[PDB]
């Protein structure tokens, strides 16, 4: 696209060859990594990459010199498919100049492009080139750099990597203060341990202060003052990609309920002629002289994604007593649901590897509570149905069905296709889509009946879905956003949930076994400052302090966030940090992270 | 910088030609003959920047 | 014409939808609606008509079909007039005996549910006492019979529980289900005369907003409405004085129809009511 042409046109990906040589720091050897040396029939030796045959750069090495490199015994022409972990680790410590290494993360695998990325980044801030990485949120950027920091520090308890989560409301003064304190602790770490400090700006593309970050690394200056060259300090910046939504979701978004408060041509938040409302990542334009310095990682090509979601699920099932085999059932049903999200021209916001651990958190909530929920479901289905829905339910597979019921099935509009595409992975009690639909229908009926009774109510599928989702995401402190028409029974759900979700003064027994909720409302307006939003968060956190947080949850309910959409006061810009750690301009704590409707 | 979209010629007219910057609840700034102000602006505006003594830089 | 003569029969619309769910999304033509969909409805309806004209119907169809007519007895008399307008003859001796039969059947099953809830409140209050007259009713409650005839020996037994209602079983189950509060009031409060100082002692520890204040009045009206039962009972009472005090209980019910919801909304505030007496200095001054 003409407005995304300097950015979206990646002239190359990671999947194009990376022929590297390095001369080792403490050792006196060479590393030939990323390419192979083969013999030509003209008496010359050429560079050929693995995984295909490409004979790029004929006439590079003479064959008697190649024989000489046999004589002085360089580690030449080695593929890193058949090396064990200790040998790859000692090739890393010889190449990265690290003395006496350990293996800091045995779960983190070392394939050959992870070596090339680690050695590439280390070369870039060994010579002086700035390090800017343009990759998506799902790909392994923070894991690779934390492995690099833990490998470069070896064993010392000091603080080497500092990760700054840049959001849209990140002002320049915070970034300047954080670079100065990172510079102070960089001097302190070099003075005590002879060790250098990495400052990792994550998502360094969402703010208007990205040019400020250009001041930090492209010409090495902090608000007019220079950075000391012999201090020991490296700034790595990560950026979100630029792509426009495919047109059908922009159709379903302009028509979701009442439409946007502003139009698409008289809106103020642009990049070129494109609104930021219509982009997948809310990115501002990179300044030039960082465009020829940014380069791309991989994109998680869907083969190794199963491995990463398996490590995440085995680290968050806590399978000391769950199951041996149903963890694999969780893993491949989540892989199938992620592939269903990929087998469509869009996702919501490309939520890969963060929706999965949130959804495993939901599964853990259900499986911890799958003792009274199944008794109440047995009671309800016996008093209100036949013996068809009166079978014994597995307390692990039912929780998985409801996990994908609230993670993926609730937001989608093509729900029946999702159910018939996800039922090919489940075992015997959920082989059909009808069984999953019946199960979520009966448990939504169970939570609507656990509420106090109402007559002349619009008892429909929308009210049941909204009550069910709101009860769960208030229990788990997941934010939920609800757009509908002005008669969608979406504020009636707020009333009946806020009256039913009392802790010990509840009506039924299911809600008596859950948390107490006191909510502070704030009706947004086009004339809304962000200070009111910060005051509402601090007020509900003031309600939440001093109490048992397993039986008390505060939740902010913002009532007209559609009216605060493109207001020039920009009140929702502060919303993105306040939903993550619960407070801006303060260190996180308990009684600060609050629920959000 | 490049992300300073909608403020440039008013500021250049105040500081470089009208020689002032004023706060109505406070102090007033006067440009003085005796200091040099270089204003690094990358590249409508292309004609307004021509009014000034200009040092252009090329690849 | 026959559907125009039979649209105000709710039973006909029930039969229509329960036999037209027996066909499954089919684009079908009008002349075969009359044969594939109308003629089985008319044949089943005419067999049912000649059944009610004779009286060979069983009790299973009586409580399976006529379930939505309980304490709604004008529509069923009007419905039998519309039902007999199909076949044009007299309607003199057919309606009133079976409407009376359905009224005795409905009050019989209402009396069964009343007997189950009165034995449940007899158990949960701790009063052993003696009734000895609802034993064959319970031996009938797990019995099952299949005939359509008019049960006489129970009529005099049902003269003690004629006019209770379709409500008031709600009141009895709110007594019988809220057991922790009635145990706590026999343990901790023990009499009517401390209520006038207990309301004043609770009105400090309550809040300032309107729900917080009206919890006190809800508790007061709840225990003033049930004080005839939870404080004045001996542990061994017979049935006659039990209904004699329930009589003035019905006088106590006539000034306030909302008393079991007040009992329930007071019964889910037991933790506050436990906090009332043992309250220290609650250091929140007030607004």
């Amino acid at each position: 696209e003409e407005d995304l042409a300097p950015f979206s046109l990646r002239k190359r990906w990671e999947s194009e060859p990376h022929p590297y040589v390095f001369f080792n720091g403490d050792h006196m050897t060479m590393t030939f990594i990323g390419f192979h040396l083969e013999t030509n029939n003209n008496g010359y030796v050429d560079a050929i990459n693995p995984s295909n045959g490409k004979v790029i750069k004929k006439d590079v090495m003479t064959k008697e010199l190649f024989d000489g490199l046999r004589l002085q015994r360089v580690p030449f022409n080695i593929d890193f498919d058949n090396l064990p972990r200790y040998e790859k680790l000692e090739r890393l410590c010889l190449a990265l100049g690290i003395e006496w290494p350990i293996d800091p993360d045995e779960t983190y695998e070392l394939t050959t492009d992870n070596m090339l990325k680690i050695l590439a980044i280390e070369m870039r801030f060994r010579c002086g080139i700035p390090v800017i990485i343009m990759g998506e949120t799902g790909c392994g950027k923070t894991r690779l750099i934390k492995f690099l920091s833990d490998l470069k520090r070896g064993s010392v308890e000091a603080e080497t990597m500092k990760l700054v989560k840049v959001h849209g409301g990140t002002t320049p003064s915070m970034i300047y203060s954080k670079v100065k304190e990172a510079e102070r602790t960089a001097f302190s770490n070099k003075a005590q341990h002879k060790l250098d400090t990495i400052l990792f700006f994550d998502e360094a593309n969402t703010t208007e202060a990205v040019s400020c970050i250009k001041e930090i690394l492209c010409d090495r200056t902090v608000d007019g003052e220079h950075l000391h060259e012999d201090s020991g300090l490296h700034i790595i910046a990560a950026c979100n990609p630029y792509r426009k939504h495919s047109q059908e979701m922009i159709l379903r978004l302009e028509s979701a309920g009442l439409g946007y408060r502003v139009s698409a041509e008289e809106t103020a938040d642009r990049l070129g002629s494109i609104p930021l409302r219509q982009l997948v990542y809310r990115v501002h334009a990179l300044p030039p002289s960082l465009i020829p310095l940014v380069w791309d990682f991989g994109q998680l090509n869907d083969s190794a994604e199963k491995l990463y979601i398996q490590q995440i699920v085995q680290r968050l099932v806590d399978s000391v007593s769950v199951n041996p085999s149903e963890t694999c059932v969780i893993a491949d049903v989540l892989s199938a649901s992620q592939m269903f999200m990929r087998k469509r021209e869009n996702e919501c916001g490309f939520v890969s590897l963060r929706d999965v651990e949130r959804c495993v958190k939901v599964f853990r909530w259900f499986h911890d509570h799958s003792d009274m929920l199944l008794k109440e479901l047995d009671k309800f289905l016996h008093e209100s149905s036949d013996s068809t829905h009166t079978f014994e339910r597995d307390p692990v597979l039912w929780s998985l069905v409801m996990a994908i019921g609230v993670c993926y099935h609730a937001s989608l509009e093509e729900k029946a296709s999702y159910r018939t595409a996800i039922a090919r992975c489940f075992p015997k009690p959920y082989n059909s889509s009808r069984a999953i639909l019946d199960e979520v229908t009966h448990v939504q009926d169970l939570f609507l009946r656990g509420a106090p009774i109402r007559t002349n109510i619009a008892r429909n599928l929308a009210l049941k879905e909204n009550v069910f989702m709101m009860v769960i995401c208030i229990e788990l402190k997941i934010p939920l956003f609800l757009v509908g028409k002005p008669g969608s029974s979406k504020s009636l759900a707020k009333i009946i949930v806020a009256d039913a979700m009392q802790g010990q003064a509840a009506f039924s027994e299911l809600f008596r076994c859950l948390k107490q909720v006191h909510l502070v409302s704030f009706q947004c307006s086009p004339h809304s400052t962000p200070q009111g939003i910060i005051s509402t968060f601090k007020q509900c956190a003031r309600f939440q302090q001093g109490k048992d947080l397993g039986q008390y949850v505060s939740v902010v309910v913002l009532d007209e966030v559609g009216l605060a959409e493109d207001s020039p006061k920009m009140p929702l810009k502060t919303l993105h940090p306040l939903l993550e750690d619960g407070c801006i301009e303060d260190d996180p704590a308990p009684y600060k992270k609050v629920g959000f409707v | 910088s490049t992300s300073v979209q909608t403020g440039i010629p008013i500021f250049l007219f105040k500081l470089l030609i009208l020689q002032y910057l004023m706060d109505i609840n406070g102090k007033i700034w006067r440009r003085s003959p005796g200091h040099l102000y270089l204003v690094e602006i990358p590249q409508p505006l292309f004609k307004f920047l021509d009014l000034f003594p200009k040092v252009t830089c090329r690849p | 014409s026959k559907l125009d003569s039979l649209k105000d029969s709710h039973i006909f619309q029930d039969f229509w939808q329960e036999t037209a769910e027996s066909l499954n999304e089919l684009k079908v033509s009008l002349p075969e609606v009359l044969e594939y969909l109308y003629n089985p409805c008319y044949d089943n309806f005419y067999t049912l008509y000649e059944n009610l004209k004779s009286g060979k119907i069983t009790f299973a169809e009586v409580d399976a079909i006529f379930k939505d007519f309980v304490d709604k007895y004008d529509e069923l008399k009007n419905d039998l007039k519309f039902m007999c307008t199909m076949n044009p003859q007299d309607q003199k001796g057919w309606i009133s005996e079976r409407v009376g039969q359905i009224k005795e059947y409905h009050t019989l099953h209402q009396a069964v549910s009343s007997a189950k809830v009165i034995l449940q409140v007899r158990r949960a209050l701790g009063v052993t006492g003696d009734f000895s007259v609802l034993n064959p009713l319970l031996n009938f409650a797990d019995s099952f019979e299949d005939f359509g005839n008019e049960s006489p020996q129970f009529i005099k037994a049902k003269q003690l529980l004629q006019d209770i209602s379709e409500p008031r079983q709600r009141c009895l189950e709110e007594l019988a289900r809220q057991t922790e509060l009635v145990a706590w009031l026999h343990k901790a409060l023990e009499d009517i005369n401390e209520l006038k100082v207990f309301v004043d002692l609770a009105s400090i520890s309550a809040g300032e907003n309107d729900i917080d204040v009206d919890r006190v009045a809800c508790f007061h009206d709840a225990v003033q409405g049930y004080a005839s039962l939870l404080y004045k009972m001996d542990e061994r009472t017979n049935f006659s004085d039990f209904m004699n005090h329930l009589q003035e209980l019905w006088r106590a019910l006539d000034n306030d129809q909302h008393l079991p919801d007040k009992l329930k909304d007071s019964a889910r505030n037991l933790e506050w009511l436990k906090t009332v007496k043992e309250s220290h200095g609650s250091v929140e001054l007030s607004s």
